[PDB]
């Protein structure tokens, strides 16, 4: 009943918890890549999957 | 190629008024927590006077 | 960068722009290398 709702609403809220807990962790998880650029200096890629993460 | 050149002609009658008239020209006054500081105008370059 | 390495004679026709370019490419490449020393996205987000 009530109490139902109750557990209901704190399964959702844990869940929606683990979710932006899982996006905290791939966030400080995720390192940029990097590639040398004729022995000068290592260049930035992953721009194309790095605006899709960021955008999603 | 990161330091700027101002010259500066000294004078008999030379008073620090030459330097803080050349301080205001080229540099400009920025309060800061620490205190109040000088630097040159465009970032990242070392003036001489 | 790589005109202004390869490309030969831009030193002596522009001589004050070819300087400028090495002096924003020297700040470039130091932020750059900073970067390469602290690779992670929240690191460099949060240099100043």
């Amino acid at each position: 009943a009530i109490v139902k709702d109750v557990l209901l609403v704190a399964q959702g809220e844990m869940a929606l918890e683990e979710f932006l807990k899982q996006i905290r962790e791939v966030w400080n998880t995720y390192e940029l890549d990097l590639v040398n650029y004729q022995n000068k200096c290592r260049l930035i890629r992953g721009w194309d999957d790095l605006f899709n993460k960021v955008k999603e | 190629p990161d330091m700027e050149v101002v010259g500066l002609n000294f004078s008999s009658a030379t008073t620090p008024e030459l330097l803080l008239k050349t301080f205001d020209h080229y540099c400009e006054y920025r309060r800061t927590p620490n205190g109040v500081v000088l630097a040159p105008v465009q970032l990242g370059k070392w003036l001489v006077l | 960068e790589g005109i202004f390495t390869g490309s030969a004679d831009i030193k002596h026709l522009l001589p004050v722009e070819t300087q400028r370019f090495q002096s924003i490419s020297t700040e470039f490449l130091a932020l750059m290398k900073k970067v390469s020393k602290s690779p992670l996205v929240m690191d460099v987000l949060n240099i100043q």
